[PDB]
């Protein structure tokens, strides 16, 4: 149950 | 026992392995993810300093 | 000589140790991802505020 980020490139919110 | 007991023991070593360069990857993710999350950061903070010469 | 079979006993107890070490690490990570959210928010709301007639938003 190891999590990565939401995804690979950074996006602001 | 041997068939065997062994045998899964092996496997569950095998899994605890994957599970490790798994949780290796996730974290070289994190950290590069971050480190973009700081450049956006540095240029809010530039841009807020820029700004706040409006407000003098 | 079980010598050679002995060492890659404890390597693979040293794996569950580097194991463990990752998780929590990735833990780590989680918690700190939730604070930064917070902080790039907080900034991006003082970007707005300070917006003083050089930008508009909110606008239909």
């Amino acid at each position: 149950q190891a999590q990565g980020p939401p995804y690979p490139t950074y996006i602001p919110p | 026992g041997a068939m065997g007991s062994f045998n899964s023991s092996i496997n569950n070593i095998h899994e605890m392995e994957i599970q490790l360069k798994d949780a290796l990857e996730k974290n070289q993710q994190w950290l590069v993810y971050d480190q973009q999350r700081e450049v956006y950061v540095k240029g809010l903070l530039a841009k807020i300093f820029e700004l706040e010469k409006k407000t003098e």
